[PDB]
């Protein structure tokens, strides 16, 4: 339903549905590294384990379950090669806090995207808007996005799907709760 | 079930329909999982997602229909001397309802046979047993 | 797909009556109304299995085929010498509704030309006759949501129509010096069955034949 | 509006509206015997009184007045020749508790339909579903439904319209109330 | 060349059961499960000759024709006066798999309409009926290299399929004052036989009916 | 190379090579139950585990590595539904000694084939001869061989491949040794 096709281009229907995240009035955001997630869980994971080279392009679907009395705005942005940095330290981020798996991570400085850039200019990336008064879903298609025809899924993440609440969720009762569901479907399913 | 209990061998595909009977503004998601006859019913969501499944968002849709594949009950056991398959449901998200509406919603299900259903070797249904004698029984003989 | 047709589903011969009566020469006046003959009104609610199978459609139209199989056992008394079982002839008379049913073994109603009768022997293949569809309406009413008579006393669920009739069986032979026990077994098999308006099956075992009361 | 035409067939516009019934959170159901009701009240009743034979086919319309915050499911089923039995007794039901008139009766064992059958298999009869989130009305057309071309309305009931709440009515406040309106219109209006 | 066809080679009527049961009125509770009736599960491994002839093909498909020949002998006791042998009627009921087999002579299962029954007299030509091919598979499995149940306890060589059914024979007559000995002789003749995958013959005489054990 | 196609008929190239068996001067024979073997070892095994119904037809290749100074005759016979019996006991064979897996079993009475039949008449089955002076290999193709279109591989064995030395292996030195290699390739690879 009115998907965003990233950069102008167009390259099996498994749609691995991740566990829903809890959107509160104090949430900062969530992110998933696409090759890091979606593996070791399904047939895509077993193929990624059995092969050194894999092909992708993905298909992201994000859904929100909210009533007509809920308000808030969500920015769904896919960042290519989102190399994130640490905070108040010169050491590099480690494997444990870079590779979060299917659980994913949470932003601690969403205003700078944990990189030092600006969240305001994040719209330059392929993105969609979720305003809980006009729409409650967003679909993004992604390209290959690599400098080389081959890469190693276990060591390099191609895309980073980020969901950041620009406008905090609100209702008359301050116990608001809206679940967000993310579904990822690899495309062309090539593994060699 | 009642008609099939009158026969011995049955074969065909069943269809199952679920209807959500909550408020108009109720929202949520459910995962409906089907397991083939040879297997075990899943206990948790992630192992449920491994097999064939359908994610049902009852916020927009109010009824969902899933078709059970063709199955021959006689071969699969029939006093082999069960486990012909399972259908399970898990909650993908919480149930979101407005404050004015009720916080509890209900679900109902229907089952029917498709056009490929077959029955053979009619027998005696064990459903109702031969009552020693009903109230008025000698009236016919008197 | 032919096995699950309504005709094959309902056209199964089922035992509907297994009454037995004594035959000895009752010099004293005892055991009235069953001295030497057996009477049975033709219905289908007697046996639970057939009643439940039939109570799946609102309307039925069929012809009943009656087979009467009778056996004689040595009188469980007196001399035990197995002289044999004599060839007793029997009379089975079908009395349609609106006619007179015999009240004793020697009543004049057994000789009526209007009522059709069948004479058969104890040492022959079992007697068999088929009763046609005998309702004033176009079909039998398995269920009747109404009262029979125009008075308020009329019973609920009993249709004045239907009521196929009565079956009367007697021993034609005059009392032999030695009595005997006669067991009459009658089987009914519907034929040319037509069904209308299927109904949900019946749980909650029956509590009576006249009505559809339940113990819930 | 999307009426149910019973068994496949098709045979004056008076639409005698019965008194509305009160649907609570503890309601069990309501039933009306179609010839028993709808007479002694109107021109149909006067014709039924003046004639020994009458012709029908009826037209049932059921409406519910509920808001978007109400929930519940209603099963509207027309049962032909619904001979009902008593409970815990071998005596037959009487005239007084069989012929309820236009007031109608209430089910005491809706799970067995006061017959000893199953409410689950009641869908084999001509029926409609009223789910108070998609629709709030149901229309059923009926055929003659008799073994004989003639019958006596004062002694025999042809149809039994039953309304059974499968899913109880619910709202945040436990003082819920939804009125149900039933309208019956005889067809072809033949009396001889 | 027509004499050596498979149909002519296997379609020979052979005695498959020769059981006899007592009939007298057992006032005391003795000789259970065989008081007045005879039960036999329809198989072919009972007789060595027919078993060896059949155990030449892996798969068979045939219809079994059953002939029941019964004789009555004077009760070898009590008075020796040859009063005669009364015309006792018998009931032979075929119980297909998945149905209930009667456990006593007077059980209600004898009156079931689902099970097909044959009523015949002692002084008539022997009763005869043909059982159709009644397997869920396309052919019977003479040999089965598998286990019946999904549990490891399942017996080897027993196919849950096949198992044509049971044959039950009883005396319908209520106990006469004098008992009798009834010998039931049943013959089976396969018809419309189809065979697949011929096998080498069997030496080393059989040691059991359930399996194919040998004493080498 | 001049394969035997069993009964006249004709229905992926994995060729699971079993461990070679040691043919001595005192060997009695070897047998493998085709569905019992060939599973739990490869992709066929994983498919058999994941499915209740499977389709087959197999392709058997038997090879012998012997010099020109070796002598002996081998009978390679595929027996359909080879229900084997025990010896000097009325109890039935058990699961442990019926299901031998990929290791296979050895005949203890090859003259009667562990059944009570005759080894002389075993040529009625699909078979090939290996005489170590004219040929050293044999290929057999098999059909479906079942009464039903479906069966359970974990519980029922369709074929039994038996290799019986009719003429014992011999050489001037009594320390003779010839290895026998068996390769099985399922056909049409259907699993549902």
């Amino acid at each position: 339903a009115n998907y965003c096709c990233a950069y102008g281009e167009w390259p099996t229907d498994r749609f691995y549905t991740l566990r829903s995240v809890k959107w509160e009035a104090t949430s900062t955001g969530w992110w998933w590294k696409l090759p890091d997630a979606l593996n070791n869980i399904g047939m895509f994971g077993q193929n990624v384990q059995h092969h050194y080279l894999y092909r992708s392009g993905f298909l992201i679907h994000v859904q929100c379950n909210a009533t007509k009395f809920h308000q808030g705005a969500l920015l769904v942005v896919a960042i290519p090669e989102h190399q994130r940095g640490a905070h108040n330290t010169t050491t590099s981020p480690g494997f444990d806090d870079i590779m979060k798996g299917e659980a994913g991570g949470t932003f601690n400085h969403p205003y700078v995207l944990d990189d030092g850039t600006s969240l305001a200019c994040a719209t330059i990336f392929p993105h969609q808007w979720i305003n809980l008064r006009t729409n409650n879903s967003a679909t993004i298609v992604l390209p290959w996005m690599n400098a080389a025809p081959m890469d190693f899924p276990l060591r390099h993440n191609q895309w980073t799907l980020a969901i950041i609440p620009v406008v905090p969720l609100g209702t008359r009762t301050m116990s608001s709760m809206v679940p967000i569901t993310v579904s990822i479907a690899p495309m062309c399913c090539e593994f060699n | 079930g009642n008609i099939s209990r009158y026969y011995t061998h049955w074969s065909g595909s069943l269809e199952m329909t679920f209807m959500f009977c909550g408020s108009f503004m109720a929202t949520g998601k459910l995962i409906l999982c089907y397991t083939p006859p040879g297997g075990s019913c899943p206990t948790t969501r992630e192992t449920a997602m491994l097999g064939t499944h359908i994610v049902w968002d009852f916020g927009l849709q109010s009824s969902i229909t899933l078709i059970i594949p063709w199955i021959s009950g006689s071969h699969y056991r029939m006093f082999n001397n069960a486990n012909v398959g399972y259908v399970t449901c898990f909650m993908q998200t919480n149930l979101i309802v407005p404050s004015e509406s009720s916080d509890t919603c209900s679900l109902i299900g229907f089952i029917a046979a498709k056009d490929d259903f077959s029955l053979r070797l009619m027998r005696d249904s064990p459903d109702i047993g031969q009552i020693d004698h009903l109230h008025g029984a000698e009236a016919a003989y008197q | 797909v032919s096995e699950t047709l309504v005709e094959n589903f309902l056209s199964r011969a089922a035992l509907v009556s297994k009454r037995s009566f004594e035959y000895k020469d009752h010099t004293s006046s005892t055991a009235q109304t069953d001295k030497n003959f057996f009477k049975w009104t033709i219905n289908t609610r007697s046996f639970v299995q057939l009643r439940r199978k039939l109570e799946l459609f609102t309307y039925l139209r069929f012809d009943a085929e009656i087979t009467i199989l009778t056996t004689v056992a040595v009188n469980g008394s007196n001399n035990n010498t197995y002289v044999g079982l004599p060839d007793l002839t029997l009379q089975a008379m079908f009395v349609p509704t609106g006619a007179l049913t015999p009240e004793k073994q020697d009543s004049f109603h057994w000789q009526s030309g209007s009522n059709a009768s069948v004479f058969f022997k104890i040492s022959d293949p079992p007697a068999r006759m088929t009763i046609p569809f005998m309702c004033i309406n176009s079909a039998y009413s398995v269920f009747y949501d109404g009262f029979a008579g125009f008075e308020k006393t009329g019973l609920y669920g009993i249709n004045p129509a239907d009521t196929i009739g009565n079956l009367c069986v007697r021993i034609v032979n005059e009392h032999q010096p030695v009595g005997f026990t006669v067991t009459v077994r009658v089987y009914m098999k519907p034929k040319h069955i037509k069904a209308w308006a299927p109904r949900p099956p019946r749980t909650l075992p029956y509590m009576s034949i006249a009505n559809a009361n339940y113990k819930g």
